């Protein structure tokens, strides 16, 4: 079990890590965060509460690295930094832990949810979509714009996810126009599975990582990448069987853990009508459907 | 965007433009089976292709044999009218090509934007105008050689006959328009008025009567009280 800690907490303020929250008061004896479970990527990230604009956070594995928080009152923000001093950052916290000045990562063992969110995602595939290669961590916040919300504009500062768009050439073969428009599969299957993502898991991570990104920054164009994933596969008519079930599996996961009250602004009605009740895969879905419906009726 | 009545006179203007009007692509008659099912059996289309500016009409007549073997013929229709203005776009000097291609029918939008995908610089527009293309079909010329066809076939027609040697553009299409909404409200009395008087002919290279101005004046008239006594006709007025 490792531990993310903090030199203090000098501004008030909520930090979540991955599906939970808590509230830190301004100068309050916080240390960070203990018994933080090996195995998964995992998501620290901050709401200030004087200034709810812009939640961030940082992507991390501490398989990867001693990893720390410290506020920066220049930039005015909580950074995770690195210390390549292993002897030193185990004293550090193993001091912070006799202080008894961390939180415990709270984690239910009977809970399957943070790894049911975060089967298929990986640090060296959120690296390649989030671009700082100096850091083993990926920072993310609520207004980095993703590579094809800025080609319709700093492109260091973008989320790199995979361009999907249902009229363009890469999706629709010449002499296939209708074919490849009213069934995606050409574009599922040779162009994104065989071509871009190579298998079917680097898919599911990244759809994964787009949800995580909508549901923990309300960052808009992760969400929109979210939607065009979960739509190129209903709307292909040949997905293999072991993918359906396992997209069944994650968005089910997925919905369960939504915010109630952020259902309006995280879930697009024409995408999740059309997946559920009229697209090929309407009826390959049915934890997700019967999850849905049973939730979230008024958006269907 | 979309074209309405706005912008209006863009359709008169020196960027070259087609009108696409898909209703007389896919066209069936219903009957009945020895069974007492129903059934449907095609007859020969066309798709309206028009540049309002010159009056150029590249009507493609689709032949029945098209949908041999086709299921959802509604769908696929559009489909292949996509294809087909695609096809006549790419088949003309690149000085000839539309730089917009405006649709009657909104379900249109998405066929002809995929069939176009290598065309980035031509858009595709809908247009808030009710555009009475659909009788096309009336024009006694253009319905033979549709039903005449034996194959498919790319006939040309000026739509205008030599009207833009005596008036604009914008005249002649609402000259157009005109005489296609009479046929589409009562085809019938739109004909007669048409051709009630056998001194006034149909020159051979021409689809309508050869009139003089101040006959086409009488015969504008005569189309708009048509259009009225049916819209009276109609609801009650
Ligand atoms: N701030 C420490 C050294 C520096 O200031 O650069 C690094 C550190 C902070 C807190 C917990 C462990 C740890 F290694
Ligand atoms: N002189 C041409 C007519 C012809 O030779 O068929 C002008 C024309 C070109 C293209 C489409 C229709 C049309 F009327």
């Amino acid at each position: 079990m490792n531990t993310v800690p903090f030199t203090s907490a000098p501004i008030e303020v909520t930090i979540g890590i991955d599906q939970y929250s808590f509230n830190v008061k301004e100068n309050q004896p916080f240390h960070g965060i203990k018994d933080i479970p090996i195995g998964h990527v995992h998501v620290i990230h901050f709401q200030h509460a004087d200034n709810s604009s812009m939640r961030y956070g940082y992507w991390f594995d501490c398989r990867m690295g001693n990893f720390y928080i410290q506020y920066d009152p220049k930039d005015g923000l909580y950074k995770m930094m690195e210390e390549r001093d292993g002897a030193k950052f185990e004293n550090i916290v193993h001091n912070f832990k006799e202080r008894q000045m961390m939180v415990s990562y709270p984690k239910i063992d009977e809970d399957d949810t943070w790894y049911n969110l975060t089967e298929f995602v990986q640090m060296d595939k959120i690296r390649k979509i989030v671009r700082k290669d100096e850091n083993q961590f990926s920072y993310v916040d609520s207004s980095m714009t993703t590579v094809q919300e800025n080609e319709l504009s700093d492109p260091a500062h973008s989320l790199n996810y995979t361009v999907i768009n249902f009229k363009s050439r890469e999706a629709i073969r010449p002499g296939h126009e209708m074919e490849d428009f009213l069934d995606k599969s050409y574009y599922l299957n040779t162009v994104m599975l065989q071509g871009i993502f190579k298998n079917s898991s680097n898919y599911f991570g990244e759809l994964q990582f787009a949800f995580l990104n909508a549901m923990f920054f309300g960052n808009y164009g992760s969400s929109l990448q979210w939607h065009a994933m979960i739509e190129l596969i209903c709307s292909s008519a040949t997905v293999p069987k072991h993918m359906l079930d396992k997209l069944d599996e994650i968005l089910y996961y997925q919905i369960k853990t939504l915010p109630e009250q952020y259902s309006d602004i995280l879930l697009n009605e024409r995408v999740w009508n059309i997946c559920l009740y009229s697209s090929f895969q309407k009826n390959s879905l049915h934890n997700t459907e019967k999850i849905m419906e049973n939730k979230y009726p008024e958006l269907l | 965007g979309a074209m309405n009545s706005s912008n209006y006179a863009e359709l008169f203007n020196n960027d070259i433009k087609l009108f696409v009007d898909d209703t007389n692509v896919y066209r069936v008659t219903v009957h009945k089976t020895f069974e007492g099912n129903v059934a449907t059996k095609a007859i020969n289309g066309c798709i309206f292709t028009l540049n309002p500016k010159t009056g150029h009409l590249f009507l493609k007549i689709i032949h029945t044999s098209v949908w041999a073997g086709q299921k959802r013929l509604s769908q696929l229709a559009k489909w292949k009218t996509a294809e087909e203005v695609s096809a006549l776009v790419r088949s003309l000097p690149k000085e000839e090509q539309p730089k917009q291609i405006i649709v009657t029918r909104k379900a249109m939008l998405d066929p002809l934007e995929v069939h176009m995908l290598d065309f980035p610089n031509i858009a595709i527009r809908p247009t808030e105008l009710r555009l009475p293309f659909s009788a096309a079909m009336s024009i006694d010329k253009l319905s033979d050689v549709v039903m005449k066809a034996t194959e498919p076939q790319m006939v040309l027609f000026n739509i205008y006959d030599d009207w833009l040697d005596r008036i604009s553009s914008y005249t002649a299409f609402s000259r157009l328009t005109l005489l296609l909404r009479a046929l589409k409200t009562n085809e019938e009395s739109a004909k007669m008025i048409l051709l009630s008087d056998p001194t006034i002919t149909i020159k051979s290279y021409h689809l309508w009567p050869s009139f003089t101005d101040e006959q086409w004046i009488t015969i504008e008239s005569q189309m708009r009280d048509l259009i009225l006594t049916e819209y009276g006709r109609k609801y009650n007025v």
